[PDB]
């Protein structure tokens, strides 16, 4: 269970008279915040999303990623035709920090170019991406110039998003803690082949995230257990499915076992009875 | 193969580091010290494991201070949270075999220090029981009472810590005047009753 | 409800007698069952182990033989048995294994065994008692207080938390200590929720050894 | 560098005809961030359909959930039609109850 604030921007620029930038902020699995290109602030998705940051510090965030917003448009539509890129660009931001309790805390400002890292943040300036393309030692170039920038986003990365993510961690502690429990159901499945069955486990609804599901023959766990991706549900609970590719046979005393945080150190068990 | 922990209770405020001992006897040349933690509901859990062949280990905010010639095994939890508050065990043993423990070492971690609020006083009833609810005070030290001349049955108050930092607290008791029960509650220096509210 | 099964659990027996001891740990190639026992005051200690594969029992030295045996119900499932019950066999009772590369040894989430001859009531199920929310509170503080007090019950093991109906979401509940009244134990815990939530009618829920047919008992807290 | 989205369908509760429930298709994995996505019952696009905000993973590539709320009956197909860049051609992923 860690909570690492993670702040995504995703900046499309097409047509050269078209763009959008788009941005969100996570706290370990919930949605804190959107930033659409259509509003001029940052919404926030939770009663707890301002942390402990009073109404000034938080509208100066807020006149902060404004003027980023321009300026970051602007930057690239210029680096668009400094060089010789092609539109349309796909740039995406992704920045933030975890905390450590009492030892240390620690950031990041990595920006992709068509979904590959071209440019970092490291100490006070910007580095380049291992095997980037030639262009983009210019572009850190021109960004290294840029000392007041630098400063303030080293401002924001060691100093002010610490103390965010120390606030929603305090003030959001009841939502973050939350427990709901899942519901889980058997099914049938594509047989796999002749004279087999494909046993399928469904868990739904569970929050938070940490879950655990295999099928098994009592205590034993059945290692052929194929568990599938954790997909998430519009009330921010998660759904996974679990199959076993199993003679018919076999399926007689067989059960899908169901550990979580929500269930007080009990399992859920279902047998293969209908 | 001897294991004992000096320690029986130890306390601390929260966000500290709190440190139990542990001191083992043994004879063999590679073995490992696990140390374990024990819920209220009687649940262990792993925390961290220290063979004698690697240098000092950490795992989160969990650590160990190893010491090989005076045989200490010392556990350093770092930054404690409320939910530390358990029974820590320290356990001596060879790969696929049995452990040794010790007697463990009850953690409390007390919480920080919290502006002095005062409380607020409610009761409820039902037949003869009447409960007496206190929601919100800051420090842990009250005094409980309900007003009657027939009590039944009385029970000792239970105290728990809100979400909030401040302090809940729940009287049962059993009265044949149920019907006309108040509750008095002496904390910081101040008389709160049950009518006031 | 119905389809959880494990946790902690309570077994309480005469003396006398034998006893079962479910464990709910969870395995992947595992060679051995070993069982610890926990006395209060006293270091965890292990009793004895079960071969898996070769179905035999090795017991601690200085144990009698017979007194302890691990037994196979389903394939892939152990239970422990004790026999000639005495009063010093009381006692939390774990199921343990190491892992599949011998990293560290797992423990399962134990069975407080309670051995006791006395004469106990017919009905020792925790008898459940209704407490609303004080009218001045949610008059005053827009919120309100149920409590749900369980009494006369035994053994002391007893688990309780809170949810409403038609939502699987856990309460965060408090509660107070398992208190001794008499031969039986009783405990309390009261639910705070805010203004939204007087209209939704709420679930305590209790989980006992001694619940009547072996299910755990939902006591209803009707809406404000 | 370009990766064509996977989807996948399923549903928030068990389905049962006749009670409600939520239809869901997540589509992740792909780039650039252009994409159309429609819920589809027998065919056609159904009006009331909602999305979480567009976000990424870990590997840089998009991801987005959408979601209906319906009440299933015997004879009702859904299925999600998902359109992109990388597809020269609209894919639709039929809905499987009993998954
Ligand atoms: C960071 C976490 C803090 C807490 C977060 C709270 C809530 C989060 C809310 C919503 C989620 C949205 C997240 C989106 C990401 C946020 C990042 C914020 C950073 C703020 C910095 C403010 C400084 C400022 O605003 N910087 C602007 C100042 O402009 P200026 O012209 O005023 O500068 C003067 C100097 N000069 C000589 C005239 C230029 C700056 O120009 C913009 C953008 C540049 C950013 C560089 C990023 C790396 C380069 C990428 C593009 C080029 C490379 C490829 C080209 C093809
Ligand atoms: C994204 O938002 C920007 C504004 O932040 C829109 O673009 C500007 O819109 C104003 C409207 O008055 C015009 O005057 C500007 O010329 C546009 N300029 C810039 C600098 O981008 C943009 O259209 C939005 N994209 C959408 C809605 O898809
Ligand atoms: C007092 O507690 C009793 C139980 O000791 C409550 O009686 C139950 O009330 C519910 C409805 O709330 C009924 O469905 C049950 O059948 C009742 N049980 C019994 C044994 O009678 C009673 O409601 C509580 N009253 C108050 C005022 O708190
Ligand atoms: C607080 O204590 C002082 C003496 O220490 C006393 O004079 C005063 O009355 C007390 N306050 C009360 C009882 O409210």
């Amino acid at each position: 269970r860690l909570f690492p604030l993670r702040c995504l921007q995703i900046s499309s620029f097409a047509n050269s008279s078209w763009t959008r930038t788009d941005g969100l902020a996570w706290l370990g699995e919930l949605q804190t915040h959107s930033w659409s290109n259509d509003s001029d602030t940052v919404r926030s998705l939770k009663p707890w999303s301002q942390g402990t940051f009073s109404d000034q510090q938080w509208e100066t965030l807020q006149h902060i990623f404004r003027v980023y917003r321009s300026s970051f448009t602007r930057d690239v539509k210029e680096f668009a035709k400094m060089l010789r890129l092609s539109y349309p660009l796909e740039l995406q931001v992704s920045a933030g920090c975890e905390v450590h309790p009492g030892n240390a805390s620690n950031n990041f400002f990595h920006v992709a170019f068509q979904g590959k890292d071209i440019l970092s943040f490291q100490g006070t300036s910007w580095e380049p991406t291992q095997e980037a393309p030639l262009w983009v030692n210019l572009a850190i170039q021109v960004l290294n110039q840029d000392k007041w920038t630098r400063e303030t986003v080293q401002w924001l990365l060691n100093g002010t998003c610490p103390q965010f993510v120390s606030g929603l961690l305090e003030s959001g502690k009841s939502e973050l803690k939350k427990q709901v429990k899942p519901k889980a159901w058997l099914s049938r499945g594509p047989s796999p082949g002749p004279g087999r069955l494909l046993l399928v486990c469904h868990v739904s609804g569970f929050y938070p995230k940490p879950v655990w599901v295999k099928w098994m023959r009592g205590e034993q766990e059945q290692q052929g257990t194929q568990p599938g991706d954790i997909l998430p549900n519009a009330d921010e609970t998660w759904y996974l499915r679990a199959t076993l590719d199993v003679v018919a046979g076999e399926a007689a005393g067989l059960s899908c076992r169901v550990k979580h945080s929500s269930l007080e150190g009990q399992d859920i068990v279902l047998y293969w009875g209908s | 193969q001897k294991v004992t922990q000096a320690q029986s209770s130890v306390s601390m405020p929260v966000r500290k580091a709190v440190t139990l001992n542990c001191l083992y006897e043994t004879s063999w040349w590679s073995y490992y010290i696990f140390w374990y933690k024990q819920l209220p509901s009687k649940e262990m859990i792993f925390l961290i494991r220290q063979g004698s062949d690697e240098q000092n280990a950490k795992s989160g905010r969990y650590s160990v201070n190893f010491k090989k010639a005076a045989k200490s095994v010392a556990l350093t939890i770092s930054a404690l949270q409320l939910e530390d508050s358990a029974k820590y065990f320290c356990a001596l043993g060879v790969w696929g075999d049995k452990l040794i423990f010790g007697k463990g070492t009850r953690v409390t971690v007390e919480p920080r220090s919290q502006p002095h609020t005062k409380p607020s006083v409610f009761v409820m009833k039902n037949g003869t029981n009447v409960a007496c609810l206190v929601k919100e005070f800051y420090p842990k030290d009250i005094r409980i009472n309900l007003v009657s001349s027939k009590k039944i049955t009385e029970f000792d108050p239970a105290i728990v810590i809100s979400p909030s930092g401040k302090y809940n607290a729940v009287k049962l008791g059993k009265y044949e005047d149920s019907n006309s029960v108040t509750c008095s509650v002496q904390h910081d220096n101040k008389t709160v009753h049950s009518t006031d509210f | 409800s119905s389809n959880l099964e494990g946790g902690t659990k309570s077994v309480t027996r005469p003396t006398r007698s034998s006893a079962e001891i479910t464990c709910d740990l969870t395995v992947i190639n595992a060679f051995y069952i070993h069982w610890y026992l926990h006395q209060e005051g006293k270091a965890p200690q292990r009793l004895l182990y079960y071969d898996v594969s070769n179905s035999k029992d090795v017991l601690e030295s200085g144990l009698s033989p017979g007194k302890y045996y691990t037994h196979t119900p389903r394939r892939w499932s152990w239970i422990l048995i004790l026999r000639n019950l005495i009063e010093n066999d009381s006692g939390v009772y774990y199921c343990a294994t190491w892992d599949r590369l011998y990293y560290k040894k797992l423990f399962g989430s134990g069975t407080t065994l309670v051995v006791t001859d006395k004469q106990l009531d017919a009905d020792v199920s925790p008898k459940p008692t209704i407490f609303l929310p004080s009218i001045a509170e949610t008059k005053l503080q827009k919120a309100g207080t149920y409590l749900c007090l369980l009494e006369k019950f035994f053994p002391d093991v007893i688990k309780i938390h809170w949810q409403e109906k038609k939502s699987n979401t856990i309460l965060g509940s408090q509660e107070g200590n398992t208190m001794k009244t008499n031969d039986t134990y009783m405990k309390f815990s009261w639910l705070t929720v805010p203004e939204e939530s007087l209209d939704k009618e709420h679930r305590c829920i209790v989980r006992h050894e001694n619940n009547k047919n072996g299910v755990d008992q939902e006591i209803i807290f009707p809406p404000i | 560098i370009q990766r064509t989205p996977k989807i996948q369908v399923y549903s928030r509760h068990p389905a049962e005809n006749g009670k409600s429930n939520f239809l869901n298709c997540y589509v992740s994995g792909f780039h650039p961030s252009d994409i159309e996505v429609d819920l589809l019952k027998n065919g056609e696009r159904i009006e009331k359909v909602e999305h979480s905000d567009l976000s990424f993973s870990k590997d840089w590539s998009f991801y987005l959930l959408y979601y209906t709320e319906f009440t299933p009956t015997e004879k009702d197909e859904y299925a999600c039609r998902v359109n992109h860049v990388t597809l020269s051609q609209p894919k639709i992923v039929k809905w499987d109850r009993d998954m």
